[PDB]
Formats: structure tokens, C-alpha cells, sequence
């Protein structure tokens, strides 16, 4: 038989192929044009040719547990059967695309996948993805991810401490705002630990709350909160009259300022408790402690 | 392919043919060996035993399949299900070719609805009858990624053709707004503040029941406040029964559900002057003793002060939110101080399901997530209301079949759900049967809805699903399972679909046929790219911080244009509005001489004058 | 100025470093940061500084302390209306945690893409399982046992579920806490204290 | 013969679980059943009807598993 040659599909299960190790075995390298790869590995991609178009399939499980019913009880000391599950289908030449057309049937032959499938696959001529990084198997193909859906959709970074999410996120952000490529980039980070930094040297603004050399000084000036939240970061939150007398003369400050300043839009009929209009805090406290 | 076994409901077959296996080919067509989705035929004298398969390998035992009975036909009649004696050894069993698959997928009612093309053949219709599709129910189960808006407009507007559903009624009830590209001029558009050619949602608040109110307006009062409300209610209800004559209305069955306007506005200032102002004189709280109403601003203290404070001053935070001004500021149900509107519910009603269109979209894209629910318990039970009380006159439900269609239904319909919006639903699908009114449910994440309302649906549209919990929660839905149908799920193309239901003879895994192009539902999302990609321009943030300011989205400030306001104006497609300012008269005047209508455009105006869309 | 400041400023990234203020009141102040950006590019849309004009990424660190299952804070009421709605307004999100078993179920489940790190205990890996919709076994399979670096990209962002190697910062660039040294304070020899002055 | 619902399979007291047999294709929650014993008939009333009556382990082992129904004795009808 030809190279790239695994074995033969023994079962169907319409998303669930079950596949023969054939008699050659003890190899488990199958040579190919210089590299060789190991048969049947967790990881690895299969490709099912059906007369002009292949279907590509992911392997899930290897040995014994992959093998049907009947055959252990006929031999229990025959393993050689690898479980695999479908992904996607390769066109007239056109492109892979995921969702299969046509199963395969019993008899039919199953494929190594070979570098250049894998560029084929993870390859694609859209101009929003960029790379990210390289597959585990070979360094040379790019890992190529979308960004504009990334952005938008959502995003989620979850792994252990020990694995270094850190550096990944980092690596993430800075390949994200490249000025080349993306001069308007535009992320806040809601550092807590203040461990990133050190990342940014010079390519980022870094807010604290006790500036030394050339760090900004975060600032949150009070009268841009709301009524609710206010009391609740002041007052520990409040549920008696005095929320509402708290209220009535942050009211009574609120006119004043508007009549002493002017806003554009602004008068006493289109005025809230929440409107983000200064008030002094001070002169509050005095009169309520005055009084 | 000869069968060799009787097991019941799954016969096995040993094939002697040595190596066929090379797409058989019968009369110039080429059938395959027993595949997947193939159809099985075992002959017995005179009447043909047909079957499915569902499993190829191995796994029956190589020559040996899982087949799986379904039906058989009469004496030439047509597709029965029940056979009359299952096929024993000695007969082989053939294949139902692509004629015979016709036979079998023919229909002779005229109600069935070619809805696609099988992926075997792509001649052979899905004739589906779109009686079982509206009357019993629909459900859309599948990931995202396989194309679900395509497949539902597709179905959507195949059911809408004025030549064949000239008395048709679809209510779409999508979350995103992405359906208004879908059906541009076939469907009414209601947002809460539309642009150009949208109609503007209302909702009366006071034709509402009085637990809705509570709910939504009150808050969830119980105690005392909830006692008072009701007080006021039944005040405000006789007083307007009083001060306006209404047909069928007196003072003698005033019912608390009762759909007549009443002052809230004035209900507001009253519950607001009864417990802020100062009474004059002690000992007395008498009105004169004072020491507007649709205006917000309220004017020895009263002692008729409430404990309902909070909940009032929630009221008159909300009156005042603009998210609300479709709530309690529509244009025409416009309550006066004295409960007086310049139109009624039955305006509404008629905008609402009477339009000359087959298709309306109401979009609730804009509504606050804090009582959504409420508010689609609110619109199904008034459709469900208003076409059940006039359902005896020609114009109800049942003369006119209505489709409600629910996106997202799995946060709203869940396994432990509470809210008003599940009661209706249930409602209606344990009434409509009778009242003619449908239901679909559209979702990506099956396992989370409950498993009889899933149950209670008619037909299903099937699209990939990866994942296997949703595989399982499927399969505890559909009582007509067949292996090979079960499996097939998980490599689904894009655009294809398995359809089993009432709606089809028999169970098509058929392709959604693609809506003809420009009615392609896509949500008007931003590209990250082409908006990152641009170089970076001064910004002017006194404007953003003045609009915030003000609450307001409206600045201050085909090819128009305005020399004396100095504002070329260039219009993109999909009713897309720009005005680029600061642009000299003879820069336009040259583009409008320049090419046609672009690439002057992009090369000079839209990067270096500040725009507005 | 403080909003041109914060995101106008001719830098693309912003970091606030909010190590030094109080813990007590740490998701009410965030809670108010999120509510004032989010207005910001609400009320601005049509302007040329609103979101739908330059999108906007929002990073949140060590997210599992603040969107419990049970959370009262505002942060938590912030970050749902994030999720559910900036998808129109051009405001996205970034949830960076170590303990996925104790972020909301449905917040993690609307997560458009994963980037799932080596994961140890089987809670989390059960819970990262249970909020995933494109599933292979195979790729799965293989969490616990996953190099210093590598990632498993899930999600709507890419073609195929794919693990991948993340390309390292440039030598120079790499995140460190300037946490005290144990061993190298401990390790120097005693000098005499003074402790009027600390007084 | 007619009128057939199915048999008993737990008794717990006064809660008796029943599954409905086969080819059920209807007993509501407010309905009375009968239960005759030799010579005699015990009338109950059904208490719960759905994954309720499922027993903990059925409820994992098949949870869209509804033949199960829960009945509480309420009288008897002697000789």
C-alpha cells in the first residue's frame, strides 16, 4: 500500500468512527518523506478519503477502550484499536469547512496527516485573523486567531498559578495593541496586584495611588458617584431618615452650585440626586455636624 | 445485501456481492452501499419492507449493518408505517433509489410546503405541512456555528408567501435586533428608539393586570403599600369610570384587571404631597394647610405620611429614566393628569396585529434587563388576551394563525424559573391547542431549557451540536429515534438541518435552502479590524463629557449637502447615516464630479474631517 | 480631563493599579469604575468617541473573588450588564482568573472565547467542561498535563479548537510583583534600630 | 382487565410509588385510584406526579424517565 497508511474503519456510529491498527506493528513510526510520526497518538488528525473529497477526524481514545464488545471476548490480548471523532470535511480544492456531507462505510482507508495538511487546515487567507503563537506538534505553522470577534464576543484566560497565565496575558495584550498594525488600540487593564507594570516599560500609562518617579496618581473625585454608592462608601449604608435628610441637602448644595455656576443643559427643572455636578463635602459635614 | 436475522426491530444483514462496494449504480443513477443515511428495501412477494440504517460495521456483528425497520407499503398504496411480516432468509435486500425515495417522500395535500433539498439528492423535496408547523408548536435546537439565523429567515420567509400564505402572522420576538437586514420592507421594525422607518414600541402601563404593575412599577410591594395601591387603584378606576363614560363600564363590575386608563403621573404627586409637605396648622392635615404633577417635582408635618418612600421614590427615578419612556410615555396612551389619552388599546392592538405586512419584528433590543421578563409576560398574555376575548368574532386567533417566536428561551424558560413570563407560556400551550396560536423556541444551549415544555413542542430543526450533554437532553425530547438520524448530529455543515416532527412524514435531515440574496440576517456588529486599522486622530472628549452631561444622544451639530452649513454628507448602505463637518463646498462638488459615487470618499473625506453617524 | 485621561490619552493601554487601596471597599470602587466607563460610551455612542466608533477592552484580574455565585457587591451587576449588552455599544471584556469553581456558572457560560491553561484539581476542569459548547474528548482530555505556557484556544475566534504555544514577550518585557525578598532581607546581617521615628 | 394503571413498587407507609405499567400513550394529580387487596379496596390520592415520584437513584440513573407516579393512602371500604 501507499505511505500515509494507518489502517481500515471497522465500525460507524455516525460521529464515532472505530478504526484497525493493521498487521505491520512494533514500527510505531511509519516514516513519510523524512519525519516520522508516531501512530496513533491522543492529539493527532486522521484523514478518511471518500473518492474526491477527505474527512479529517481528531483521535479521542487508543487501546482497549476504543476496541467493540465482541472482540474482547473473542481475544482479550489484541488492543490495536483507536477511537476517532469527526471534526470536518476538506472541499473540491476550495477550503476545509467544518460539518461532514457523506459518512464513510466499512472497508475504507485512513490517513496520516501530514505537515502540509496541517498548514492546510490551520491555514486560512482571512485578513482579521493574527498570530498568536505556533501548534505544539511543529513550530512552523502560526496559530492563527481572530480578533475583532475576540474583542467583541468575549474573552476568558483561566488556568493554574504555576502555569504562568501572567506572561500569556501579557503576550496577549502587547501582540493586541501593536502600533504597526493597530495604532488605535485602546485597553484598560484593572490591574490589582500590580504585577503588569513592569511589563510596559514606556508603552502604557500606570495609575497608582503613591507615585514615586514617573507613575501617574489614580483619582476618583467623589461628586461623580451617584446617591447610592456614595452613602454606601461614606455612610456604611444607611436605611433611617437620615439617608433621606443626607439626600435633601445634597440637593440643596447641588442648587446652590448650579446657581452660582452655570451648565449648559442644565436648570432646576432637569436636575437629579445623581446628576455628576461638584458639591463640596466639607461644607456638608459642617452643617450637618453644626446643626 | 441479503438479511440473514429477525431481531425484533433491527435485522442484520451478510452481503455476498465480493467487492461492489463502488457506488452501485442502477438505470444511469449511482446508489451506494448501505451507508449512513441511506434508505434499505427488503422485498417479501409482492409488498416492499423498507428500512433505515443505522449502524455500518463491526458493531452488528466484516459484512454485517445495523439496520433499523421504520415502515413498509400496502398494496402499492404508499409510505406505511407497521409492517406485515418481517423479511426472513433467503431474500436480498435492495435499496430505495432515488425514484423510489420520490414515492416515498410524495405527498398528495396540497398544504405541504416544499421547505428544501435532501443532502442525498438535491431534487428530492421536504414537503412539510405548515398546519402542523404553526398549530402544535416549533422548536430550533443547534450551535451557533452552524448557521441558525440563516436556516430560521430562510424558513421564516417561505412560510410568508403572499401567494401561498395570504393570511399569514409571524411575531418575532428577537433580542438582538439582528432580523431588521433580514426582511428589509416584508416586516415591521419596533425598537424603543428607532431612526428612519421603524415604528416606536409602547407599552401601556395601565392595561396591564395589577401583579404586573406591583411587579414592575411597585417594586414587589406586599405590606400596607401594596394594600394602598390597590386603594388607590379602585379610586383612581371609579373616578375615571366617573369623569369618562366607557361602553360596557360602570361603577357596578369595576374589576381590578380592568383595561382602563388611570392617573399615575397624579397617583405619584399624591402619594409624594401626603408625605412631604408641611401642614400649617397642628392638629389638622387639612389640604389648605399647605406650609406639579406631571412634572416630577413635588412642591407641623402631614401625618399622612406612607412608608412607601423608597418604592415612591423608585417611581419617580423611573419616570424621569429615559429607558422608561416606553413604558409609561407613549406617544398616543399618553396618560393627562386627569387619565385622558388620545387613543385606546385597540389602536394598539390593531398597529400591532393588523398591519397590511404577513410579517411583524418586535425587538426588545433596548429594554433594561432588570424586568425583561415581566415585560415578555406582559406582551404574550395581552396577544394571548386580546386574541382569546375576540377570539368568537372572525378577528381572534383562531381565524388567524399567530407564531410567536421566543430566541434565548433557555435563561427565561429554565428548569427553575419563576417569573410571569413561564406562566403564560405554559398557558398557552396548554389552551391554544384549541386557540390556534404557535410557539417556537430558538436557542444554542438545549440542556438548560426545561424537559416538558421541550416536550410540548411539535417539530424540531436540529442543527450541530458539539457537545454531547446536548446530544442527551435532545434525545430525551424526541420519541422517533433513529440511530442514523441520532448520530448524524455532530457534523452538521453549515446551513443544514434534521427536521423530525409532525411536520414531515418522515424524518429529513434535509438543507435549510439559502434565502435569496440581500435577506441575509446578520446584526450590525463593528469590525475590530477596520476600525482598529485606521491612524490615530485628534479627539475633542467636551463633547462626550457635554452629551453624557445632558443624557443626550443628539449633537448639537446618495451625496447632499449644505454649503452655508458646510456639512458633506455621504450615505453607506443598509440606511446608514454620515456627516462629516468641517469640509470646504468644493471638495464635495469635486466628488460629486469625481468617479461616481466613492473612492474620493475613502481618500480624502473619511479620514481627516470629523464625522457623525 | 480625567475621562481623556483615562481613555484618550496617546497610549493604547491603560493599567489602573489598585494594589495599595483599601481591600474593604475594593468592588464598590470597581463597581463605580465600570458603571462610569460604561456610560461614558453609552451616552456617546453616535459621537466619534463612542464605542461603536474605537472599541473598547476591559481587563478584569483575579475575577474570582468578585463574581461569586452569591455576590451582593455592584462590580458583580456591572460585569452581567457588560456581558449582556456591550455586544451593540462596542465595550468588550476580559476575564482573567486562577479558581474557575467560583465564578458565576452563567457569566463563564457566555464567554465567547477560553484560553484554558494547565488546570490541577477537578472541580475546576469539571466546571471549565460543564461552560464549554465545542467539546472533543481528545483535546479535553489533556488539561492536567500541559507544558509551562501552553494554551488550548476555545471559542467563536478561532476555526478549531487548537493547542497552541503562545509566542514570549520580548526579553525585558515580563510581569513581576515587586513582592518584599524573604530570604535576601532576612539573609543580611542586623544594624540598630531606631524607632522614635517609626513612632 | 380495564381500568388497569400498572403495580406498586415502594411503600414507604402512607406513599406509595407506582409506575404506570406500559403502552400509557390520564391519572391527574386530584385523581382517586383503588387499590384492592384480597377481599377488600384501599383508596389513595395522588400526591406527585413526574421526576418528583423518581426515586434519588432512578433520578440520576434516567432523568427523563416520567412513569412514575406518588399516591397517599387516605381510606379503606371494608366488607
Amino acid at each position: 500500500e501507499a505511505s500515509t497508511y494507518i489502517g481500515t474503519v471497522q465500525d460507524v456510529n455516525g460521529a464515532n468512527i472505530r478504526v484497525v491498527l493493521d498487521i505491520n506493528t512494533i514500527s510505531s513510526l511509519k516514516f513519510v518523506d523524512g519525519q516520522g510520526y508516531r501512530i496513533g497518538q491522543i492529539g493527532s488528525f486522521v484523514r478518511i478519503p471518500i473518492g474526491y473529497i477527505n474527512l479529517f477526524g481528531i483521535v479521542s481514545q487508543v487501546g482497549a477502550g476504543a476496541v467493540p464488545d465482541k472482540l474482547l471476548e473473542v481475544e482479550p490480548y489484541g488492543h490495536r484499536w483507536i477511537s476517532v471523532q469527526l471534526v470536518g470535511e476538506e472541499g473540491i480544492k476550495k477550503e476545509f469547512e467544518r460539518g461532514v456531507s457523506q459518512y464513510p462505510t466499512i472497508g475504507d482507508k485512513v490517513h496520516i496527516v501530514t505537515e502540509p495538511d496541517l498548514k492546510k487546515i490551520y491555514g486560512t487567507q482571512n485578513k482579521k485573523y493574527i498570530s498568536l503563537g505556533n501548534i505544539a506538534s511543529v513550530d512552523s505553522i502560526p496559530a492563527l486567531v481572530n480578533i475583532d470577534t475576540l474583542v467583541t464576543r468575549h474573552s476568558a484566560v483561566l488556568g493554574s498559578t504555576g502555569s504562568g497565565k501572567s506572561t500569556t496575558v501579557t503576550s496577549i495584550l502587547q501582540r493586541i495593541s501593536d502600533m504597526s498594525q493597530f495604532p488605535s488600540a485602546r485597553i484598560i487593564v484593572f490591574d490589582i496586584h500590580g504585577e503588569y507594570a513592569a511589563a510596559f516599560k514606556g508603552k502604557a500609562k500606570v495609575y497608582k495611588v503613591t507615585p514615586s518617579n514617573n507613575e501617574l496618581k489614580l483619582s476618583i473625585p467623589y461628586w461623580a458617584l451617584t446617591c447610592d454608592e456614595f452613602l454606601s462608601v461614606a455612610f456604611g449604608g444607611l436605611e433611617g431618615s437620615g439617608r433621606n435628610a443626607l439626600i435633601d441637602k445634597i440637593y440643596e448644595l447641588k442648587l446652590q452650585t448650579l446657581k452660582r455656576q452655570e451648565y449648559e443643559g442644565i436648570n432646576e427643572d432637569s436636575l437629579t440626586v445623581d446628576t455628576p455636578i461638584p458639591f463640596s463635602i466639607h461644607k456638608l459635614w459642617f452643617d450637618l455636624y453644626r446643626a | 445485501g441479503t438479511v440473514q436475522d429477525v431481531n425484533g426491530a433491527n435485522i442484520r444483514v451478510v452481503l455476498d456481492i465480493n467487492t461492489i462496494s463502488s457506488l452501485k449504480f442502477v438505470d444511469g443513477q449511482g446508489y451506494r452501499i448501505g451507508q449512513i443515511g441511506s434508505f434499505v428495501r427488503i422485498p417479501i412477494g409482492y409488498i416492499n419492507l423498507f428500512g433505515i440504517v443505522s449502524q455500518v460495521g463491526a458493531g452488528a456483528v466484516h459484512r454485517w449493518i445495523s439496520v433499523q425497520l421504520v415502515g413498509e407499503e400496502g398494496i402499492k398504496k404508499e409510505f406505511e408505517r407497521g409492517v406485515s411480516q418481517y423479511p426472513t432468509i433467503g431474500d436480498k435486500v435492495h435499496i430505495v433509489t432515488e425514484p423510489d425515495l420520490k414515492k416515498i417522500y410524495g405527498t398528495q395535500n396540497k398544504k405541504y410546503i416544499s421547505l428544501g433539498n435532501i443532502a442525498s439528492v438535491d431534487s428530492i423535496p421536504a414537503l412539510v405541512n405548515i398546519d402542523t408547523l404553526v398549530t402544535r408548536h416549533s422548536a430550533v435546537l443547534g450551535s451557533t456555528g452552524s448557521g441558525k439565523s440563516t436556516t430560521v429567515t430562510s424558513i421564516l420567509q417561505r412560510i410568508s408567501d403572499m401567494s401561498q400564505f395570504p393570511s399569514a402572522r409571524i411575531i418575532v420576538f428577537d433580542i438582538h435586533g439582528e432580523y431588521a437586514a433580514a426582511f428589509k420592507g416584508k416586516a415591521k421594525v419596533y425598537k424603543v428608539t428607532p431612526s428612519n422607518n421603524e415604528l416606536k414600541l409602547s407599552i401601556p402601563y395601565w392595561a396591564l393586570t395589577c401583579d404586573e404593575f406591583l411587579s414592575v412599577a411597585f417594586g414587589g410591594l406586599e405590606g400596607s403599600g401594596r394594600n394602598a395601591l390597590i386603594d388607590k387603584i379602585y379610586e383612581l378606576k371609579l373616578q375615571t369610570l366617573k369623569r369618562q363614560e366607557y361602553e360596557g363600564i360602570n361603577e357596578d363590575s369595576l374589576t381590578v384587571d380592568t383595561p382602563i386608563p388611570f392617573s399615575i403621573h397624579k397617583l405619584w404627586f399624591d402619594l409624594y404631597r401626603a408625605e412631604i409637605s408641611t401642614h400649617y396648622v397642628q392638629g389638622s392635615h387639612s389640604e389648605e394647610n399647605e406650609a406639579d404633577s406631571l412634572k416630577v417635582v413635588p412642591p407641623y408635618l402631614s401625618n399622612r405620611g406612607k412608608n412607601i418612600r423608597k418604592p415612591l421614590e423608585g417611581l419617580a427615578s423611573l419616570l424621569k429614566d429615559p429607558r422608561y419612556e416606553f413604558l409609561f410615555n407613549a406617544d398616543d396612551w399618553s396618560v393627562n393628569l386627569d387619565g385622558k389619552t388620545n387613543k385606546d388599546l385597540d389602536a394598539l392592538l390593531e398597529t400591532w396585529v393588523g398591519s397590511e405586512e404577513s410579517i411583524s419584528i418586535f425587538d426588545l433590543s433596548g429594554m433594561p434587563s432588570s424586568i425583561l421578563d415581566t415585560l415578555i409576560g406582559i406582551l404574550i398574555r395581552i396577544l394571548y388576551d386580546s386574541l382569546f376575548w375576540s377570539r368568537n368574532q372572525p378577528e381572534g386567533g383562531r381565524e388567524r394563525p399567530l407564531l410567536v417566536v421566543l430566541e434565548e428561551a433557555h435563561t427565561y424558560l429554565g428548569k427553575d424559573s419563576r417569573g410571569i413570563a413561564i406562566d403564560g407560556v405554559r398557558k398557552i400551550v396548554k389552551e391554544g391547542r384549541k386557540y390556534g396560536i404557535g410557539m417556537m423556541l430558538v436557542s444554542q444551549r438545549p440542556s438548560e431549557i426545561d424537559s416538558t415544555i421541550l416536550s410540548q413542542c411539535g417539530t424540531l430543526f436540529a442543527l450541530r451540536m458539539n457537545n454531547s450533554s446536548d446530544r442527551n437532553h435532545v434525545l430525551g425530547a424526541v420519541s422517533d429515534s433513529f440511530e442514523g438520524l441520532m448520530g448524524m448530529l455532530p457534523t452538521l455543515r453549515t446551513g443544514e438541518a434534521i427536521i423530525i416532527g409532525e411536520s414531515v412524514r418522515l424524518p429529513m435531515r434535509t438543507i435549510i435552502s439559502p434565502p435569496p440574496f440581500g435577506r441575509r440576517p446578520d446584526s450590525l456588529d463593528p469590525d475590530v479590524t477596520a476600525k482598529w486599522s485606521n491612524n490615530r486622530v485628534q479627539g475633542d472628549y467636551k463633547e462626550v463629557l457635554t452629551l453624557w452631561r445632558q443624557k443626550k444622544v443628539r449633537s448639537q451639530r446618495s451625496i447632499g449637502y449644505e454649503a452655508d452649513s458646510m456639512t458633506l454628507e455621504i450615505e453607506f448602505n443598509h440606511g446608514l447615516v454620515y456627516q462629516y463637518y468641517d469640509v470646504p463646498e468644493t471638495l464635495h462638488t469635486e466628488l460629486l464630479a469625481a468617479e461616481s459615487h466613492g473612492k474620493f470618499f475613502n481618500s480624502q473625506i473619511k479620514n481627516n474631517y470629523r464625522f457623525s453617524r
